[PDB]
């Protein structure tokens, strides 16, 4: 599974 | 500019590093600590709106505040309009401060 940043 | 997920934790609300559903569709995004994962998952993962929490079946009914959400046997009555904008909330919230 993938993460993002904000 | 378009993304196919959103920027804030659909648990807290709080923005960082966010795992991603993998769910066709879901934009929803969430903290490991939210989550209580440890680690990002191996492989695929479906978030936790796609399973009524009474009792793991299919999701029908969607709170759009947070990830619980009903099957067809418990979504009725689960849900009710909010002030903001009218959208559904469950009952961990104040319909009039969702
Ligand atoms: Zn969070
Ligand atoms: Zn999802
Ligand atoms: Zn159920
Ligand atoms: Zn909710």
């Amino acid at each position: 599974a993938r993460t993002k940043q904000t | 500019p378009k993304q196919m997920h959103e920027d804030y934790c659909f648990q807290c609300g709080d923005g960082g590093e966010l795992v991603m559903c993998d769910k066709k569709d879901c934009p929803k995004a969430y903290h490991l600590l939210c989550l209580n994962l440890t680690q990002p998952p191996y492989g695929k993962w479906e978030c936790p709106w796609h399973q009524c929490d009474e009792c793991s079946s299919a999701a029908v009914s969607f709170c759009e505040f947070c990830p619980h959400s009903f099957c067809k046997d418990h979504e009725k009555g689960a849900l009710v309009p909010s002030a903001l904008e009218g959208r559904l909330c469950c009952s961990e919230h104040d319909p009039m401060a969702p």
